RNA sequence: UAGCUCAUGUAAAGGUAACGCAGAGAACUGAAACAUCUAAGUACCUGCAGGAAGAGAAAGUAAAAACGAUUUCGUAAGUAG
RNA sequence: UAGUCGAAUAACCUGGGAAGGUUAAUCAAAGAGGGUAAUAAUCCCGUAGACAAAAUAGCGCUUAUACCUAGCAGUAUCCUGAGUAGGGCUGGACACGCGAAAUCCAGUUUGAAUCCGGGAGGACCAUCUCCCAACCCUAAAUACUCCUUAGUGACCGAUAGUGAACCAGUACCGUGAGGGAAAGGUGAAAAGAACCCCGAGAGGGGAGUGAAAUAGCACCUGAAACCGUGUGCCUACAAGAAGUUCGAGCCCGUUAAUGGGUGAGAGCGUGCCUUUUGUAGAAUGAACCGGCGAGUUACGUUAUGAUGCGAGGUUAAGUUGAAGAGACGGAGCCGUAGGGAAACCGAGUCUGAAUAGGGCGACUUAGUAUCAUGAUGUAGACCCGAAACCUAGUGACCUAUCC
RNA sequence: UAGCGGAGAAAUUCCAAACGAACUGGGAGAUAGCUGGUUCUCUCCGAAAUAGCUUUAGGGCUAGCGUCGAAAUGUAAGUGU
RNA sequence: UCAAUGGUAGGAGAGCGUUCUUAACCGCAAUGAAGGUAUACCGUGAGGAGUGCUGGAGCGUUAAGAAGUGAGAAUGCCGG
RNA sequence: UGAAAUUUUAGUACCUGUGAAGAUGCAGGUUACCCGCGACAGGACGGAAAGACCCCAUGGAGCUUUACUGUAGUUUGAUAU
């Protein structure tokens, strides 16, 4: 019928208009001992999604 | 033209009869090359698949719960106020009788962007941004929010 | 007309080239089919009223 | 009293195209395996019904003035979850 | 539920036959369709319309009757649905997988209040909103057709179309449950071949039949493999994917063409398919011939164009109507600013003491709708393919046991 | 005495020309990273057989390697010498 | 004029042929439709018609649409 | 009187080489009037047998166990009776 949007994938992602998606950081949940002082200084924030990868967007994250 | 029905460009082109013949072939192959999971019937492959490794999205943290009481106002530009002059008592009746958007989130809001062509004060709102209150309220407006 | 004439219209189906039509007949298979037609001169309020 | 006998009432047993309802109810699958899930409470099976059945009249929804039994369809929309 | 009437034409040419060609004429609620020896409006069935049923099964309208209801103020007290709500545990359904879990329904256990009442408002405690369960019935709009016709087809033409156009669920297999075939066409009309002759008979051959007898009973049409019979050339000193190219020589004369059929001889030449790194293959596979026999559509998304209009595009479902169209129907949907999880803010926004920087943002400039094409996704979803799994059913005459 | 079964002087022996799980119908065109098959004509362009991960090694997912379209041509990058 | 034209899986473009298409356009048909058969034509191809003969009813055009749509090959199947 | 299996069609020689690495069909070279008929087996990796040996499949069955989950069954206790 319709194409079912994966709601938990929507809980993974958040994309922008005329632009890419915001991807929160890896590693940032479970232990914090061995990750560095600088990695604590910088890995609260995170960067965007890839370019040549992530083209498996289609269309598993439809219209959310 | 019923004597000599003709078609124009672009609307029509041959639907590609894929899987016959010798020229395009594609029934021997269908673009594919034999002897693989790709090379079979069904088209059976799940899209997100890191080869049995967990996926990109499968490595994501669970971020941010969602307000059930999330509610907005179907925000319009002030560029439609550049369209309509003055439309005294700029309200939802001016908005949907202007037919800008009909199904609206209950209130209305304008940007400071868009221009101060309108003259009327009594703009009936639920909530206009204070950046636009600088514009119209410094440009011959009165606040009637809700 | 759109008041429904009835005498070429309950008949003339054996007249082999006659196509009984109104303003409630409009298509392209209406008109491009025959290309040649007679009019009832109420064609303003039989044509203009939506067109 | 059990029990027995007689009389009266097709009642009613039974045959059933499909739909329904109710009970009883899997597996294979798929999840790249699989124990959670899915498949589906679907396959089957049994019973109960009619021309349809159920269905229904708020011990309802909602959240502000907000309506006023149900039912079907579209929507909301794969939206909330 | 029987049916009834029901208009409108002649000749010539052709042929076995006109409705075909030709010449003319008519009709008109009937030029739908089907027959007729060959294509019909006027030949017929019919058709459009217009009549007809006692019995027949009904539908609908009018009639009093075929019977139980109302408002209304006040409130003496009673009533209003007890193992009932609830609570414990075990379940299940509800999107709800025990969860913060609502709410409902089960088993089991415990057990109220009852109008100053009680319940719901996703644990729950107060305020507010709504309702009155724990008693029963309720048409209508909906689902599907074995069936009855009225029918419609960008359905299908005898491997199709129902397994089954044919005495099909037939024959036939199997004890059974089950399975499950093959096959229609002469000719208009059998007018089906009188007779005569051969022949044991059949069958033939003459005659005659018919437009036609290669048309003769499985009969229209008749390939294809197979077998032939005749035919011009060549071959009985040859060891070839069986070929080209040239060509002695021979024979014949054509979609009239720098003709064809040959072909001695002579040069050079490892069949076709899938797979593979590489197959000529001693790697598969193919007896041959003919028929069938495989990338769709349903809905959705994306891309690309086509068209339409454009910050305005857009009607869905539905209604109308000929399963028409058009018209109605704006409910809703897309775009028309985002930032941040969110509170919120907003052409800025978040992050951060920052108004520092960074982050996404208008700067960074149009889409919408339809179509069409490719790909997508749910559908066996390009097919052919197991060993399998479970349910339902049948089975002790083989055989084993037992009586 | 009938298959989640039976029988059994027991081998995994048989249960109707026949069994380590019978036969018939439905689920269900079960499924199948594995085998085979794929049909009209042309033109143009033109591969890889590798890296990284992977219950992965005869398979996928990217990236390298083609093709077409579109936007300009980082104002030349490309490619040589 | 110059330059290009090996090409598999690959990708792009274009065209042929079949059938149904009420469409029309517009004919053929017994003096012979279709279909078959021989054929010493044409077309880059797929493909197209000419004639001879069988044969005695539907078929062709054009252009466009729509497709169970283009046949060797699978222990393909069925029939011979 | 009269079949079966069988297969790309083949007027199917030899040597020595070559080659998916062992020739009938290929290169070089040799011998051979044409066609049979009765017997024979070295080939034609002869057929018949999609290897039953080995290996693989995220393949399935069956079996075993102090694998893990369960189930019945067995045995406590609660508790209405």
């Amino acid at each position: 019928p319709k194409q079912k949007t994966h709601r938990a994938s929507a809980k993974r992602f958040k994309r922008t208009g005329n632009g890419g998606l915001k991807r929160f950081r890896a590693y940032t949940s479970h232990r914090f001992h061995g990750k560095s002082v600088k990695q604590r200084r910088q890995l609260r924030k995170a960067s965007m999604v890839s370019k040549g990868d992530f083209k498996r967007i289609r269309r598993m994250v439809a219209t959310m | 033209e019923l004597h000599s029905l003709k078609a124009a460009e672009g609307s029509r082109k041959v639907r590609n009869r894929v899987g016959r013949g010798t020229s395009s072939g594609n029934g021997k192959t269908s673009g594919r090359g034999q002897k693989g999971q790709k090379s079979r019937s069904g088209g059976g492959v799940r899209p997100g698949f890191e080869g049995g490794q967990t996926e990109l999205f499968r490595r994501m943290p669970k971020r941010g719960f969602l307000n059930v009481n999330r509610k907005e106002y179907a925000i319009v530009n002030l560029e439609t106020l550049n369209r309509l002059e003055d439309g005294a008592t700029v309200s939802a009746e001016t908005l949907v009788a202007a037919k800008i958007v009909k199904d609206v989130k209950s209130g209305v809001k304008v940007l400071a962007n868009g221009e101060l062509t309108a003259k009327n004060l009594t703009v009936k709102v639920a909530k206009v941004s204070a950046a636009a209150k600088a514009a119209i309220e410094a440009a011959g407006g009165s606040v009637e929010e809700a | 007309p759109n008041e429904g004439n009835e005498f070429a219209e309950l008949s003339a189906r054996n007249l082999e080239n006659v196509k009984v039509t109104t303003a409630n007949s409009a298509s392209v298979l209406d008109i491009v089919s025959a290309d040649k037609l007679l009019v009832v001169q109420s064609a303003l309020t039989q044509i203009e009223e939506v067109l």
